C-alpha cells in the first residue's frame, strides 16, 4: 500500500482492477527473460569462440540463408500473438460498465485536491464537499509518513461499487493510486470517468503523476477503506 | 588419401543453439516456478485466513 | 422520381471527391497517348479539368439542395 | 646460387631485424630468393628458419599495436575510486538532513504502520515480517543520541 | 591548386607550452555556464 | 595576410567535407553543457529533502526542461546526422560534393543563434518550466507570464528550419549524383539510412513547426487553439507534437544501426549477412514508425478501440527491429574477430544495451500494462537505456572508426579503451537501480520524493559522478589526439589474409577496399574525384 | 553537325566559347545563347561523341596478362570497383589503377590496365 | 534529323498555344464577368447596413477574448478592426 | 585536345558565397526583435523593421549571385538542371505537409463541438454572420482558375519561339493575380468576427493567411520571371527559372480549391 | 544456391593442377580453405606440387600450417600428415611444429 | 537591343569571387555590411536589456 | 435515512468521455421543467442525473449565465 524500502517489485494492493495486471506482468516476464538471457548468452559466446588467435580462417562465403529468416520472421510472431491474446481479453473485460452504487468527484485544483460527494443529497441539503492539505513536515505526527500524508483523507467502503469522475480547473493533472491500480488524467473541461472497488481495509496512499508547476511533489492522495457502518457514522458526521 | 573432411560448421552452430536455448528455457521455468506461484498461494492463504476469521 | 433527387442531397461530399478523383484519372490516362508533352505538363491540365468540373458540380449540388421545401 | 650463406648473416634474424637498412634487407631477401630455387633438399635449416621470418613474418604489414589489458583493468579500477571518492567529498556540502531521517522516528513508523494495516500480505503489517520495513539502516538511519 | 594535406585540420593551432592553457580554458567556462544559471536564479530569494 | 584565408576557409566556405568539422564540434560543446546539467539534476536528486537548491521547484523544472531539450535537439542530431551525413555520403556514393553547396553552409550556421537564444531563455526571470515538451495549459500566459517561453519555441523552429533544409540536399544528391554504373537499391546500408531519416524529417517537422506555432501564437495573439475557454481542447496539442515525437526517436537511432552495421563487418573480415534483409527491415520500420504515434496517449482517456488498435500496431515493430539483430549476431559466427578494438567494443556494447531498451519498451506497449508504468521512473529507465546507450555508443563509435580519416592523426588505445570501459560501468550503474523505483511507483520530474525512495537514489548519484570522469578522459584523449603527430595509412584497417606473403601483399595488394573512403589518402583531398569512379554495370 | 563539329575542332581555351548572338524580337536558342560547360557539353553531343567520361566497366570477359581490359582516365588514376563475371560473381571490391601497372583483383584475378587519355604536364 | 524534330516540335507547340489561347480568350472571359455582376447583384440586395444589434445575447463568454492585451493602438484592438461592422 | 582543359564532371563547383553567414544573423535579429516588440519593449519597432529590410536585402543579394553564375558563367550544364527541380519538387512537398496541420486543427475542432460552442460547428451567435460562399469568393476561386490557362498560354507561346504572346499572358495571369489579392484583402476588412473570437475565426484567418502568404511568393516569382524574359535572357529550352514557377502557381491553385471546398462550403 | 562440395573438391583439384603464378597459388588458397571443405590428400598433393613449381617454400609450410588450423581434432591432423609424409621427404619440406 | 553575347564576353575578363565580379559592387556591399554590424551592435545590448528585465524610461 | 442510489449505464453515452453527459442531463431537466409543470414527479430524476457528475462549479456558471439570457443553447 505504501512504498518500502530496497524494494524490488510491486507493492502489496487490493483491487480487482490490480489483480490483473500484476498477473498480465507476471506472465510477460515470463516469455521476456528467455529472450534476454539467450540474446545475451549468443552475443558472448559468438566472441569467446571466433576471436581472433583461434578463428584465423573467416567464412567469407556464406552470407546467405532462406530457411533461417523464415523461422526468425515466425517465431517472433508466435510470442507475440501468444502474449497479445491474455492482453486483450483483460482490456475488454475490463473497460465494461458495472452498475455503480455511488459517484465521487476529485476536482484538481492548483496543489490540492478538491472531493466532493452530491449522492447523498436530500432533505439534508448538505451536499459533502472538502479539500486535502499535505500537512507540513512540522506538524507529522510522531510515526507519519513525511510527503504522503494530509489531513483530511478521502474515506470509501468496502466491497461497493464506485464511479469517480475526474476535472481540474486550472492545469493537467493526474490521479493516480498504484495499490488500486488507477491513473486517469484530470484535464480542464472533460469529465474522465473510471471504475474503483476497495477489497481489504486498510490506508492507500498515492501523488500525481502529471506536473502541474512549482508544486509538484505536494499534492498527495489518501484513500482509506471502512466498514459500511464506519462510513455512515462518517458521512452523518459530515 | 584421406578423403576430405566437411561438415564442421553446423556442428558448432548446432551446439551452440542447443545450449543458448536450453539455458533460456532454465531460466524461464525457473522464474515462473519459484517466484510466481508460491506469491499466488501467499495471496490466496492470506484472504482465506482473512475471511475465515470475519467470522 | 424525388427519392433520388433527395438522395443525391443526402449524400453530396462524396459524390464531389469521387468526381474529382475520377476526372483526374480519366484526363491522366487519356492524355498518357501523346509524345511531345512532358509528364508534369500532362498532369497540369488534368488539373484544370479536375478544378473546372467539380466547381461546375459543386454549382450544381448547390442550386439542388435548395429545394428543402 | 649454388653456394650457402654465412652461418652468422642468418642468425636469429627475429631481433636483428629490427635495426637494419633498406640496402642490407633487399640484398638479403633477394639471396634468399635466388637460393630458393634450387631444390629444397639441398638447403640449411636456418636458410629455411630465415625464408619463413622473412615471408611470414610478425613485421612489416602484420605488426600490430599491443594493448595491455592490465593497465586497462587498473585505470578503470583507478577512475571508478577516484569517482566514489569525489562523490563523498561533495556530499558533505549539503544541507541538513530532515527531522524525520531519525532511526527512532523510522522505528516509530514502522511500530505505527502495524496498527494500521498496511502492507498486510509480504511487507510491515505481515504475519511475522523479520524484515527491515522502513529502517534503510546505514548513514540514512543516524540514531540520535 | 594541387596541394598535398599536411595531416592537420582542427580548426585551430595547438602546442604544447600556451595553447594547452587555452584550449583546457575554453573547456571550463563551457562547463561552467550552468552553474553561472543556476547561481543567477538564487539572487533576489 | 592569414587572417582573410582563414575566414574564407571556415566561414565563407562550400565545401561539403570541411563543414562536418564544424557540425561534429558544436555538437560536443552542446553536448558538454547537457552532460553538466544532468549532473547538477542527479546531485540534487540523492537525499531527501531540498540539499544543494535552496528550496526551488522553478530552477529545477528550467534544469530538466533544458538539459532534454539540449541533448535531443541540439547534441544527437547534428553531431550525428549532420556531422557524419554530409562527410560520408558524398564519398560513400562516390560524388564530387553535395548537391547544393551552400545552403549546406546556410544549414549549419542557423545552430549558434538558436543555441544562444536558449541560453538567453534560461537566463529570463523564469524560464521554461513545462519540460521539453510544452503543454498547452501549463505553458500559456497566465502561468508563465513573461518572455521566457517565447524564445524557446523560435529556437526550436530555428532548428527545424536547419534540419527541414538540410535534409532536402541530401535526398537530391542520392538521387541524381552517383557514380555511373552504381544502382539506387546496391547503395551503401549507412547511405540508405541516412535517406530514410532524411524522409522521415521532410515528412514530419512541418507539423510540429506549425503546432508551435499555434502555440506560440495562443499566448500574445489572443487566438484560442488550446484554451478550453474559447473552445478549443489541451489535447490537441498532444497530438499535433507527438505525430512528430515519435518518428522523432527513429530519426536519432536509424544512423547508428548504420554505423553499426558498417563497423561490424569491417573488423569481423566477412561480409553482413542478408543486406536485402536489413534494407527491407529498415523500411518497413520507417514505414511502421508513422502510423503508431497516439501509444504515448494512453492514460489520457480516448476510445477503447483506439487503444486497441494502437496497442496492436506497437507491437509489430518488434518483428522487424529484431530481425537486424540476429543479423548483426549471424555476422559474428564465423569470421575473424578482433574485439580489443575500440570500434569493435563499442559495437559490441550496443547490442546487448539496445535489446535490453527494447525489451523494456516492449513491457510499456499494452494499454492495460502503462497504468502501473505511465509518468514513472520506468520510462526514464527505458528512454534514457535506449537513447543515451544505442545512440551515444554509436556515435562514439563512429568517431573511433572514423576519426582518422577525417584529421589524419591516431589516437590513444589504452586510453580509449579505459573511457569506454569507464563510460560503460558508470552508465549501466546510474539506469539499473531506476527500473526498481518505477516500479515501485514513484513518479517523475520531482525535486522530492517520499522517504522510502533513498538507498536506490543514492547508489545511482555514484555512477553519475563517475560518468563525468569518463568525459573527462574523453576530452583528454581528444586532445592528446591532435598533438602527438602519429601518421596513419591510406586504409588502416586492411590486414594480410592468412596464406598473403609479407612482400606479395606489400607490392601487389595494397590500395584495395571494400568502401570508397579507405582509398583516398588519409586527409582527404579538397577536390577529389576529378573523374568519377566506375562500377561493373 | 559539321559546323559544330568545326567550331569545336578549332579553339585553344576554354574563353573562346562564345556563340555568334541572337537578333532582337525573337526568343534566342540554346545554340547561339551558350558559353562555357554548358556550350561544350552541347557541341559534343551535336557531334556525336561524349563530352564527359562516364561510362561504367566492361564486366564481359575476363582479364589476362597479355590482353587485360583498357581502363580510360584523364589523371594517373581511376577508382574501379570490380564485381567479377557476369555482374553478380563474387563480393564487390573497390580498387584503384595505378599508372604504368597491372592491378590484379584478389578474387576473380582479373587484370585491368590504365589508358591515360589526358595531358601528361 | 535535327531539323525535322525541332520543327515538328515547334508546329505542335504552335497548336497547342492557340488552342490554349482560345480557350482562355473564348471560355475564361465570359465566366469572370457573369461572376462579378453576380457578386454585385447580390451586395446590392442586402445593401440595408443598420448592424447595429446591442445587449442581444451579447459575449456569449466566447467572444472577444482578451488574454494578452495587444501591442498595437490603444491595446485592446485587433489588426483589421473596423468600426462599422465590429461592435463591443 | 580542349577536352583536358576542362573538368571530368558535369556538376558545380562554388567558392566564397559570403551570404549565408548573414542570413542566419538577419533571422537571429529578427526573432529577437519580434520577441521584444511582442512584449512591449521600448524603442523595440524601429529594429523590427529595419531587421525585415535587412532580410530582403541580404535574400535579394543571394539570389543574384545565382542569376550571375546562370547567366554568365555558363555553369548550368544538363545535369546540373535536375536537382534544381528535384529539390522544389521535395520544398512542395514539405509545404503540402505544413498545410495540413491547419487543416488537421480545423477538422479536430469542428467534427465534435465542444459544450460551450452549443454543440453545433457554427458557434450559436457566428452562425447567422457568416460569409456567403456564393459572393466575392466565388469570383476569387473563378479568377484563379483562369489565371492557369493564361499561365500556360504564355508557356506554351514562349516553347514556340513568340515573343509578344509569351509577355501577353504574363501579364494578364500576374493582373489577375493582383486582382485576386485584392479582393481577398478586400474580403479580410468586411468581416464581423475577429481573429480572437471562439475558435472558427481563429481557424479562417489562420489558413487564409498561409495561402496569402504562398501566393505573394508566387506572384514575385512570376514577376523575376517575366523580367527575365524580357532581357533576352531565357532561351526556349533553358528556362528553368519559369518551369520552377509554373509547378508553383499550379500547387497554390489546387490548395485553394480544397481550402475553398472544406472551409467555405462546408465548415459553414 | 548452388554447387555443392564434393564438386569443389574436384574443381580446385583440377584448379591448382595447373597454375604457374605465385599470386594466382595463393589465391586461390586462400579461397580454397574458407569453404568449410578441408579438400583430400590428392588435393594437397596438386598443391604442394605446384608450390615446387613456382618455387615458394614458405607457402609449402603454411599449407600444413592452416591444415592443422582449419582440422577439429589432433589424431585427424596426425593422419593427415603421416599420410604425406613420404612427399615431404622426397621433396624436403619442413613442418613448422619440427623448424620451431 | 541584344548586348547579352557582348557583356557576356566583357565580364569573364575578371577573376575577383562572383559576388564582386560585376562592375561597381562595393557599393552594394559594404553599407550593407555597416549596416549588419551596426544591427549587431544593437542586438547585444537588445539582449542584456532582456536578462535584466526593465524598459527604457 | 441513506440509501445508495445513482445514474446507471447509459448507451448514449458509453465511451470514457462523459463532458456530454452533464451537459445533455441539465438541458433536459430544464426543457423538462418547461414543459408539463414544476410538479412532475418523473421530471426529477433528470435532477438527479445532472446533479451526480457535474462538478459543482460549472452549475452555478450555468445559472448565473441563464440569470441573464447569454446561455448558449435554445432553453
Ligand atoms: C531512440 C529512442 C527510442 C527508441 C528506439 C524507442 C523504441 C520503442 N519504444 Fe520508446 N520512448 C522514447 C525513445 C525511444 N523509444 C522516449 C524518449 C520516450 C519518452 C517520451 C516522453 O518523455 O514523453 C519513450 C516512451 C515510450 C512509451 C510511452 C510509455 C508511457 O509514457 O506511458 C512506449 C509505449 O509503448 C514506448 C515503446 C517503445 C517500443 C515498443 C519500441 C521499439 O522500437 C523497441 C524495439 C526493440 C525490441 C522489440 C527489442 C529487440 C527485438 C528483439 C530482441 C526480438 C524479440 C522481441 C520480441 C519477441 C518482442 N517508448
Ligand atoms: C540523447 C539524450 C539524452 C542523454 C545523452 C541523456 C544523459 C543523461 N541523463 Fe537524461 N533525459 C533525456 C535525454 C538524455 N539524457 C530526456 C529526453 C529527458 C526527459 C526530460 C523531461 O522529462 O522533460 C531526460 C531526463 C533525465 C532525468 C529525469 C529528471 C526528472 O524527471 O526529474 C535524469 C535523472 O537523473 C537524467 C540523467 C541523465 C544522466 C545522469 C545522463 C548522462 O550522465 C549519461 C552518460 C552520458 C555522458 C556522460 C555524456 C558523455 C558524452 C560524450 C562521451 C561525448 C561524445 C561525443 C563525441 C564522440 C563527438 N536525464
Ligand atoms: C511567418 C512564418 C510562419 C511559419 C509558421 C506558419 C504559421 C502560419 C503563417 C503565419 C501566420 C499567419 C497569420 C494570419 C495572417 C493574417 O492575415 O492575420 C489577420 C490578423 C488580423 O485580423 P483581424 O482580427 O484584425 O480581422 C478583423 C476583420 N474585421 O492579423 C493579426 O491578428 C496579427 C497577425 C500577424 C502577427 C505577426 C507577428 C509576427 C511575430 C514574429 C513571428 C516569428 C518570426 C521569426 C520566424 C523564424
Ligand atoms: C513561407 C514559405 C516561403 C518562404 C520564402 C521562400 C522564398 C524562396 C523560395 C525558393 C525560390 C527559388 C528556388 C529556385 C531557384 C533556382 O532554381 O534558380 C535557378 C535560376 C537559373 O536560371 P536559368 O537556368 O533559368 O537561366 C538560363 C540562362 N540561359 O536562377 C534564377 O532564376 C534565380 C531566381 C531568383 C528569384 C526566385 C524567387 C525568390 C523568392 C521570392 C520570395 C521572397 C520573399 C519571401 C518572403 C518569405
Ligand atoms: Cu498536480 Cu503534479
Ligand atoms: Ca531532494
Ligand atoms: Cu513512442
Ligand atoms: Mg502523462
Ligand atoms: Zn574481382
Amino acid at each position: 500500500d505504501a512504498p518500502s524500502s530496497w524494494a524490488l517489485y510491486f507493492q502489496d494492493g487490493a483491487s480487482p482492477s490490480y489483480l490483473g495486471v500484476t498477473h498480465l506482468n507476471d506472465y510477460l516476464m515470463f516469455y521476456l527473460t528467455f529472450i534476454f538471457i539467450g540474446v545475451i548468452y549468443a552475443i558472448c559466446k559468438a566472441v569467446i569462440e571466433y576471436n581472433y588467435n583461434s578463428h584465423p580462417i573467416a567464412a567469407k562465403y556464406t552470407t546467405h540463408g532462406s530457411i533461417v529468416e523464415f523461422i526468425w520472421t515466425l517465431i517472433p510472431a508466435l510470442i507475440l500473438i501468444l502474449v497479445a491474446l491474455p492482453s486483450f481479453k483483460l482490456l475488454y473485460l475490463l473497460d465494461e460498465v458495472q452498475k455503480p452504487s455511488m459517484t465521487v468527484k476529485a476536482i484538481g485544483r492548483q496543489w490540492f485536491w478538491t472531493y466532493e460527494l452530491n449522492d447523498f443529497v436530500t432533505n439534508e441539503n448538505e451536499p459533502v464537499s472538502f479539500d486535502s492539505y499535505m500537512v507540513p513536515e512540522e506538524d507529522l505526527e510522531e510515526g507519519s509518513l513525511r510527503q504522503l500524508e494530509v489531513d483530511n483523507r478521502l474515506v470509501l467502503p468496502i466491497d461497493t461499487r464506485i464511479r469517480l469522475i475526474l476535472t481540474s480547473g486550472d492545469v493537467i493533472h493526474s490521479w493516480a493510486v498504484p495499490s488500486l491500480g488507477i491513473k486517469c488524467d484530470c484535464i480542464p473541461g472533460r469529465l474522465n470517468q473510471v471504475s474503483l472497488s476497495i477489497d481489504r481495509e486498510g490506508l492507500f496512499y498515492g501523488q500525481c503523476s502529471e506536473l502541474c508547476g512549482v508544486l509538484h511533489s505536494s499534492m498527495p492522495i489518501v484513500v482509506q477503506g471502512v466498514s459500511l457502518e464506519d462510513f455512515l457514522a462518517w458521512l452523518e458526521e459530515n | 588419401a584421406v578423403g576430405p573432411v566437411t561438415g564442421m560448421f553446423k556442428r558448432r552452430i548446432v551446439t551452440d543453439f542447443s545450449v543458448t536455448m536450453i539455458l533460456g528455457t532454465l531460466g524461464a521455468c525457473y522464474w515462473w516456478f519459484g517466484y510466481h506461484k508460491p506469491a499466488a498461494r501467499q495471496r490466496e492463504e492470506f484472504y482465506v485466513k482473512l475471511a475465515a476469521e470475519k467470522n | 422520381n424525388q427519392r433520388a433527387l433527395y438522395y443525391f442531397n443526402e449524400h453530396k461530399w462524396p459524390i464531389i471527391l469521387g468526381t474529382w478523383a475520377s476526372t483526374m484519372g480519366l484526363s491522366l490516362y487519356a492524355a498518357s497517348r501523346n509524345r511531345y508533352d512532358t509528364a508534369p505538363q500532362k498532369l497540369i491540365q488534368a488539373r484544370m479539368y479536375a478544378q473546372g468540373v467539380t466547381v461546375v458540380v459543386l454549382l450544381g449540388s448547390v442550386y439542388l439542395s435548395t429545394l428543402a421545401n | 646460387g649454388e653456394a650457402m650463406i654465412a652461418r652468422p648473416r642468418l642468425v636469429d634474424l627475429d631481433k636483428r631485424w629490427g635495426i637494419m637498412s633498406q640496402e642490407e634487407k633487399d640484398g638479403l631477401i633477394t639471396d634468399l630468393y635466388a637460393r630458393q630455387k634450387q631444390p629444397w633438399t639441398t638447403l640449411s635449416i636456418e636458410e629455411k628458419k630465415a625464408a619463413y621470418w622473412i615471408a611470414f613474418g610478425e613485421h612489416g604489414p602484420r605488426a600490430f599495436s599491443h594493448i595491455s589489458q592490465k593497465t586497462v583493468f587498473w585505470g578503470t579500477v583507478a577512475g571508478l575510486t577516484i569517482g566514489v571518492v569525489l562523490f563523498g567529498l561533495i556530499r558533505t556540502q549539503a544541507a541538513p538532513s530532515p527531522r524525520t531521517m531519525t532511526r527512532e522516528w523510522q522505528e516509530k513508523s514502522n511500530e505505527y504502520m502495524k496498527e494500521n494495516k498496511i502492507n498486510p500480505i509480504s511487507g510491515e503489517a505481515s504475519e511475522g515480517f523479520k524484515g527491515r520495513g522502513q529502517i534503510s539502516g546505514g548513514i540514512f538511519s543516524p540514531s540520535e543520541k | 591548386s594541387a596541394p598535398k594535406p599536411g595531416s592537420t585540420i582542427p580548426f585551430y593551432i595547438n602546442k604544447k607550452p600556451l595553447p594547452t592553457l587555452l584550449y583546457f580554458g575554453t573547456f571550463g567556462v563551457i562547463f561552467s555556464i550552468p552553474f553561472i544559471v543556476v547561481k543567477y536564479h538564487n539572487r533576489n530569494l | 595576410n592569414s587572417w582573410w584565408t582563414y575566414v574564407n576557409r571556415w566561414i565563407f566556405s562550400t565545401n561539403a567535407k570541411d563543414i562536418a568539422i564544424l557540425y561534429l564540434l558544436f555538437g560536443l560543446v552542446s553536448g558538454i553543457i547537457g552532460s553538466v546539467f544532468s549532473f547538477i539534476i542527479r546531485m540534487e536528486l540523492s537525499a531527501p529533502g531540498s540539499q544543494f537548491l535552496s528550496g526551488n521547484g522553478q530552477l529545477y523544472n528550467v534544469a530538466i526542461s533544458a538539459h532534454g531539450i539540449l541533448m535531443i535537439f541540439f547534441f544527437i542530431i547534428p553531431a550525428l546526422f549532420g556531422a557524419f551525413g554530409n562527410y560520408l555520403v558524398p564519398l560513400m556514393i562516390g560524388a564530387p560534393d553535395v548537391a547544393y553547396p551552400r545552403v549546406n553552409n546556410f544549414t549549419f550556421w542557423l545552430l549558434p543563434p538558436a543555441l544562444m537564444l536558449l541560453l538567453i531563455s534560461a537566463l529570463t526571470e523564469e524560464g521554461p518550466g513545462g519540460g521539453w515538451t510544452v503543454y498547452p495549459p501549463l505553458s500559456s500566459i497566465t502561468s508563465h507570464s513573461g518572455p521566457a517561453i517565447d524564445l524557446a519555441i523560435l529556437s526550436l523552429q530555428l532548428t527545424g528550419i536547419s534540419s527541414t533544409l538540410g535534409s532536402v540536399n541530401l535526398i537530391a544528391t542520392m538521387i541524381n549524383m552517383r557514380a555511373p554504373g552504381l544502382s539506387l537499391y546496391q547503395m551503401p546500408l549507412f547511405a540508405w539510412a541516412i535517406m530514410i531519416t532524411s524522409i522521415l524529417l521532410l515528412l514530419t517537422l512541418p507539423v510540429l513547426a506549425g503546432g508551435l506555432f499555434m502555440l506560440f501564437s495562443d499566448r500574445n495573439l489572443n487566438t484560442s487553439f488550446y484554451a478550453p475557454e474559447g473552445g478549443g481542447d489541451p489535447v490537441l496539442y498532444q497530438h499535433l507534437f507527438w505525430f512528430f515525437g515519435h518518428p522523432e526517436v527513429y530519426i536519432l537511432i536509424m544512423p547508428a544501426f548504420g554505423v553499426v552495421s558498417h563497423i561490424i563487418p569491417s573488423l569481423a573480415h566477412k561480409p553482413i549477412f542478408g543486406k536485402e534483409g536489413m534494407l527491407w527491415a529498415m523500411l518497413s520500420i520507417a514505414l511502421l514508425g508513422l502510423m503508431v504515434w497516439s501509444h504515448h496517449l494512453f492514460t489520457v482517456g480516448l476510445d477503447v478501440d483506439t487503444r486497441a488498435y494502437f496497442s496492436a500496431a506497437t507491437m509489430v515493430i518488434a518483428i522487424p527491429t529484431g530481425i537486424k539483430i540476429f543479423s548483426w549476431l549471424a555476422t559474428l559466427t564465423g569470421g575473424a574477430i578482433q574485439w580489443s578494438r575500440v570500434p569493435m567494443l563499442y559495437a559490441i556494447g550496443f547490442l546487448i544495451l539496445f535489446t535490453i531498451g527494447g525489451l523494456t519498451g516492449v513491457i510499456l506497449s499494452n494499454s492495460v500494462l502503462d497504468i502501473a508504468f505511465h509518468d514513472t521512473y520506468f520510462v526514464v529507465a527505458h528512454f534514457h537505456y535506449v537513447l543515451s546507450m544505442g545512440a551515444l555508443f554509436g556515435l562514439c563509435g563512429a568517431y573511433y572508426y572514423w576519426s582518422p580519416k577525417m584529421f589524419g592523426l591516431m589516437y590513444n588505445e589504452t586510453l580509449a579503451s579505459i573511457q569506454f570501459w569507464i563510460l560503460f560501468i558508470g552508465v549501466n550503474i546510474v539506469f539499473g537501480p531506476q527500473h526498481f523505483l518505477g516500479l515501485n511507483g514513484m513518479p517523475r520530474r520531482i525535486p522530492d520524493y517520499p522517504e522510502a525512495f533513498v538507498g536506490w537514489n543514492f547508489v545511482s548519484s555514484i555512477g553519475s559522478v563517475i560518468s563525468i570522469l569518463s568525459l573527462f578522459l574523453f576530452m583528454y584523449v581528444m586532445y592528446d589526439q591532435f598533438t602527438s603527430n602519429r601518421v596513419v595509412k591510406t586504409n588502416p584497417y586492411l590486414i594480410p589474409s592468412y596464406f598473403d606473403d609479407n612482400v606479395i601483399f606489400v607490392n601487389e595488394k595494397l590500395g584495395v577496399a571494400q568502401s570508397i573512403e579507405w582509398l583516398l589518402h588519409s586527409p582527404v583531398h579538397e577536390h577529389a574525384f576529378n573523374t568519377l569512379p566506375t562500377k561493373s554495370i | 553537325v559539321k559546323a559544330a563539329a568545326q567550331e569545336l575542332a578549332n579553339a585553344k581555351e576554354p574563353s573562346d566559347l562564345i556563340g555568334p548572338g541572337g537578333r532582337d524580337g525573337e526568343v534566342p536558342t540554346d545554340l547561339e545563347q551558350a558559353t562555357g560547360l554548358e556550350r561544350y557539353e552541347l557541341l559534343s553531343e551535336l557531334s556525336g561523341r561524349d563530352a564527359f567520361d562516364m561510362k561504367p566497366l566492361d564486366a564481359s570477359r575476363k582479364g589476362t596478362l597479355t590482353d587485360p581490359i583498357m581502363v580510360t582516365s584523364l589523371d594517373p588514376y581511376r577508382h574501379i570497383g570490380c564485381t567479377g563475371s557476369p555482374s553478380g560473381s563474387h563480393n564487390l571490391i573497390w580498387m584503384t589503377v595505378y599508372k604504368d601497372k597491372l592491378r590484379r583483383c584478389p578474387e576473380c584475378g582479373s587484370v585491368y590496365k590504365l589508358k591515360f587519355m589526358g595531358d601528361p604536364n | 534529323n535535327w531539323l525535322e524534330e525541332v520543327q515538328a516540335e515547334e508546329e505542335h507547340a504552335k497548336r497547342s498555344s492557340e488552342f490554349w489561347k482560345k480557350v482562355t480568350y473564348y471560355i475564361g472571359g465570359p465566366a469572370l464577368i457573369l461572376a462579378s455582376a453576380n457578386a454585385y447583384y447580390i451586395y446590392c440586395k442586402h445593401q440595408e447596413h443598420a448592424k447595429h444589434v446591442e445587449d442581444t445575447d451579447p459575449g456569449y463568454s466566447f467572444e472577444n477574448l482578451r488574454f494578452k492585451k495587444y501591442p498595437w493602438g490603444d491595446g485592446s484592438k485587433t489588426l483589421f478592426w473596423n468600426d462599422k461592422v465590429n461592435h463591443l | 585536345n580542349l577536352s583536358t582543359k576542362f573538368q571530368g564532371h558535369p556538376y558545380h563547383i562554388v567558392s566564397a558565397s559570403p551570404w549565408p553567414f548573414f542570413l542566419s544573423v538577419v533571422l537571429f535579429f529578427n526573432c529577437l526583435a519580434a520577441t521584444l516588440y511582442l512584449h512591449g519593449y521600448k524603442h523595440s519597432s524601429v529594429f523590427f523593421g529595419i531587421s525585415f529590410l535587412g532580410l530582403l536585402a541580404t535574400m535579394y543579394l543571394w539570389f543574384r549571385d545565382m542569376s550571375t553564375e546562370a547567366n554568365i558563367h555558363g555553369a548550368h550544364t544538363k545535369a546540373v538542371t535536375k536537382g534544381l527541380k528535384i529539390g522544389f519538387m521535395l520544398f512542395l512537398i514539405s509545404e503540402t505537409f505544413l498545410f495540413a496541420s491547419i487543416f488537421w486543427a480545423f477538422f479536430h475542432s469542428s467534427l465534435s463541438p465542444t459544450f460551450e460552442l452549443g454543440a453545433v460547428w457554427p458557434p450559436v451567435g457566428i452562425a447567422d454572420k457568416t460569409i456567403d460562399p456564393l459572393e466575392v469568393p466565388l469570383l476569387n476561386t473563378v479568377i484563379l482558375l483562369t489565371s492557369g490557362a493564361s499561365l500556360t498560354y504564355a508557356h506554351y507561346s514562349l516553347i514556340a519561339r513568340n515573343r509578344e504572346n509569351a509577355l501577353k499572358g504574363l501579364y494578364m495571369t500576374i493582373a489577375l493575380s493582383f486582382l485576386f489579392l485584392g479582393g481577398q484583402a478586400y474580403e479580410y476588412w468586411n468581416a464581423p468576427f475577429t481573429i480572437s473570437d471562439s475558435v472558427y475565426g481563429a481557424s479562417f484567418y489562420f489558413a487564409t493567411g498561409l495561402h496569402g502568404i504562398h501566393i505573394i511568393v508566387g506572384t514575385i516569382l512570376l514577376l523575376a520571371a517575366t523580367y527575365n524574359i524580357y532581357t533576352y535572357h531565357l532561351t526556349n529550352t533553358h528556362h528553368n527559372g519559369f518551369e520552377c514557377g509554373i509547378y508553383y502557381w499550379h500547387f497554390c491553385d489546387v490548395v485553394w480549391l480544397f481550402l475553398y471546398l472544406t472551409i467555405y462550403i462546408w465548415g459553414s | 544456391h548452388g554447387v555443392s562440395l564434393e564438386e569443389i573438391n574436384t574443381k580446385y583439384n583440377d584448379f591448382f593442377s595447373n597454375v604457374q603464378d605465385q599470386f594466382e597459388l595463393q589465391r586461390g588458397l586462400n579461397n580454397c580453405f574458407a569453404y568449410d571443405i578441408v579438400p583430400s590428400s590428392d588435393v594437397i598433393e596438386q598443391a604442394l606440387r605446384a608450390a615446387r613449381r613456382v618455387n615458394d617454400f614458405p607457402t609449402a609450410v603454411r599449407i600444413f600450417e592452416g591444415i592443422k588450423v582449419k582440422l577439429p581434432t589432433k589424431e585427424q591432423y596426425q593422419a593427415y600428415v603421416k599420410e604425406l609424409k613420404p612427399v615431404c621427404n622426397e621433396l624436403g619440406i619442413v613442418l613448422k611444429e619440427d623448424l620451431f | 537591343k541584344n548586348t547579352i553575347v557582348q557583356q557576356q564576353r566583357f565580364l569573364q575578363s575578371i577573376h575577383k569571387p562572383t559576388y564582386l565580379q560585376r562592375p561597381g559592387s562595393f557599393a552594394l556591399v559594404y553599407p550593407y555590411y555597416a549596416v549588419m554590424a551596426g544591427l549587431g551592435l544593437y542586438s547585444l545590448y537588445a539582449s542584456g536589456r532582456v536578462i535584466f528585465g526593465k524598459k527604457d524610461a | 435515512q441513506f440509501t445508495f442510489g445513482t445514474v446507471g449505464f447509459d448507451a448514449r453515452f458509453p465511451n470514457t468521455n462523459q463532458t456530454k453527459h452533464c451537459f445533455q442531463s441539465y438541458i433536459d431537466y430544464f426543457r423538462c421543467i418547461k414543459a408539463k409543470g414544476e410538479d412532475f414527479v418523473p421530471c426529477k430524476q433528470f435532477w438527479h442525473a445532472y446533479q451526480s457528475l457535474c462538478p459543482m462549479e460549472w452549475v452555478e456558471r450555468w445559472d448565473e449565465q441563464r440569470e441573464n439570457g447569454t446561455f448558449p443553447a435554445p432553453i
